[PDB]
């Protein structure tokens, strides 16, 4: 690969680079520095490359095309950059040329070929329909792909990728005025979409994820009006009758229930309050560690329950001794027993945890402190098992996330959002320090790799941009340094954080950043020399 | 919120 | 919110 080849002023130069380097090299342009994206995605290049792609797509004879894969990938990479990069903007004559190229591939007699090579280029064409804002233009093709899909297509990884792209089109169409005004009249699309979701052969198969996406997008169609409405309702009713919320086809049931509940009247479908019933079905095990920790789980062994409870119990004692809490909670906090809710896998978390706890699941777990002062507030850590999680409990992120419960109840006044000063360095640093103690090679490694942060910088840390090195490793280093070298200062700070005097907390740590920077550097030196 | 697609997953 | 063919298991907490 040579990403600089895509920066030439000459469109023919850029075309030749796309052809010679191929899709795996074009990948770099999605993440390239702005100078590269600005040069590669000039309006003139997008137009000229689209015009070349049109002729090549017309000539396509099936069996895949490395060049067409790379060309369509480039075009939709341009729309990706245009969306995110303020210095990439397209003139109005760009998108019609791109639409012409997509048309040429769609109208080619080979468009519905079933093969992995064809799927590689077809995938990029289907995604371009969304990236280029053409969701209103190919609904007959979306319908055809939905009804043509079968077990033969489903054998091929890249055909699964490609046809799964039609759910991206339907989702992205929400922002397309022409799509919004026509989709509700597409009775044949609605029938095909529902019948795709109802295809029993998808359950447990390589394409189950597509059937679940179909159910979710079908439920989303209830936000529109038009002649297709009764078909959408009828197909959703059939989904809710054919499958169930916990059991066979529940990925499809729950996918449809998610968007129906959000955009429609749950009472029209008989699914109001399914989330409370779902919780009892999925989190069917209950294991009380102690008055301060109870586990609800989907499918854990007795040995895992015992190990989770003892590991958390050890952290609990180490926390209370280290933070000198006297086991006295902050005021206005009645989160007396943490509920630890553990699903059987990341996939189960993604399916069931969303509706049960009203959370997003595109993550590795989350702790919901809630409103600690409100009667009936429940503190919920929501998690899953994973094969590469820590023995002997195998609960992902358990040891770190558990400390957030303790810190929130005994150190930090108020709910999660109460602080009016930045406290990420403390929250994440204390979770790392209590859970890992002095075993943290990654924190040693970031001192000696050419990039360090001052105490001043660490205290300003936020979650914006999610700098894991800064948040987790340098938060740990600052916290550990303060406990080892300035414990009385930490106790002074906790007087303020425990009652929500955030301005006082900031003034306290401001003094640390002025006074202690050179000692912090010496303490880092000692850590590095110990490693050697 | 709308986000354009980045990379599609390759077969392992 | 459509899922891709591959999702990541070992994510940081939210
Ligand atoms: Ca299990
Ligand atoms: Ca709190
Ligand atoms: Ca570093
Ligand atoms: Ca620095
Ligand atoms: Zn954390």
């Amino acid at each position: 690969c040579d990403v600089e080849a895509f920066t030439s002023n000459s469109s023919n130069d850029v075309l030749n680079a796309i052809k010679t380097q191929g899709a795996s090299c074009v990948n770099a342009l999605f993440s390239a520095e702005s100078r590269i994206q600005e040069a590669a995605f000039e309006s003139g290049h997008m137009y000229n490359i689209a015009k070349h792609t049109t002729d090549l797509a017309k000539a396509y004879a099936g069996g895949g095309s490395d060049e067409l894969e790379a060309l369509f990938l480039y075009l939709r990479a341009g729309y990706y950059a245009e969306f995110y990069n303020s210095k990439v903007s397209f003139l109005s004559w760009v998108t019609p040329a791109v639409k012409e190229a997509v048309d040429a591939f769609v109208n080619n007699a080979n468009f519905y070929e079933n093969s992995d090579p064809h799927g590689k280029v077809l995938s990029e064409v289907i995604i371009t329909m969304d990236s280029a804002g053409l969701q209103h233009a190919y609904l007959p093709q979306v319908t055809q792909w939905l009804t043509r899909w079968d077990s033969q297509y489903a054998q091929n990884w890249y055909m699964r990728n490609a046809v799964n792209g039609v759910f991206t089109i339907l989702f992205g169409g929400q922002w397309n005025e022409q799509f919004v005004q026509t989709i509700g009249n597409q009775t044949e699309l609605a029938k095909a979409l529902g019948d795709f979701a109802l295809r029993s052969s998808a359950i447990g198969a390589s394409d189950e994820f597509m059937a679940a996406n179909a159910g979710r997008e079908l439920g989303r169609l209830t936000k529109y009006s038009g002649s297709a409405s009764s078909t959408v309702k009828s197909k959703l009713t059939e989904i809710f009758a054919q499958y169930e919320m916990y059991g066979r086809g529940d990925a499809i049931w729950l996918g449809a229930a998610d968007t129906v509940s959000y955009y429609a009247d749950c009472s029209d479908y008989g699914i109001c309050n399914f989330e409370s019933q779902l919780k009892g079905l999925v989190l069917s095990q209950s294991y009380t560690c102690s008055p301060t920790i109870r586990i609800l789980s989907q499918n854990m062994t007795q040995d895992q329950h015992v190990a989770a409870c003892s590991k958390m119990g050890y952290e609990e004692g180490y926390f209370h001794t280290s933070l000198e809490t006297g086991r006295q909670p902050v005021a206005d906090d009645y989160n007396t027993q943490l509920q630890v809710n553990i699903f059987d896998s990341s996939d189960d978390y993604g399916k069931y945890a969303g509706p049960i706890f009203n959370i997003s699941t595109n993550n590795g777990g989350m702790y919901l402190e809630g409103d600690p002062a409100t009667p009936g507030n429940i503190p919920n850590f929501v998690a899953y098992e994973a094969p590469y999680a820590n023995p002997d409990h195998f609960v992902w992120n358990l040891e770190h996330e558990y400390v957030h419960y303790l810190d929130g109840r005994f150190d930090l006044y108020g709910g999660f959002g109460h602080p009016t000063e930045r406290i990420v360095w403390w929250s994440e640093g204390i979770a790392e320090y209590v859970s890992k103690e002095n075993d943290n090679q990654a924190a040693i490694d970031t001192i000696k790799d050419g990039s360090t942060f001052t105490l001043s910088e660490i205290f300003e840390t936020s979650y914006d941009g999610f700098d894991v090195d800064r948040i987790y490793r340098w938060g740990y280093l600052a916290v550990r340094f303060m406990f080892e070298r300035h414990k009385d200062d930490v106790n002074q700070m906790l007087i303020e954080t425990r009652q929500g005097n955030w301005a006082n907390y900031k003034a306290t740590i401001n003094q640390w950043a002025i006074l202690y920077q050179s000692e912090f550097e010496q303490w880092q030196q000692a850590l590095v020399l110990e490693h050697h | 919120d709308y986000a354009p697609t980045k990379l599609l997953p390759q077969q392992p | 919110e459509p899922s891709q063919q591959v999702t990541e298991i070992y994510q940081h907490h939210a």
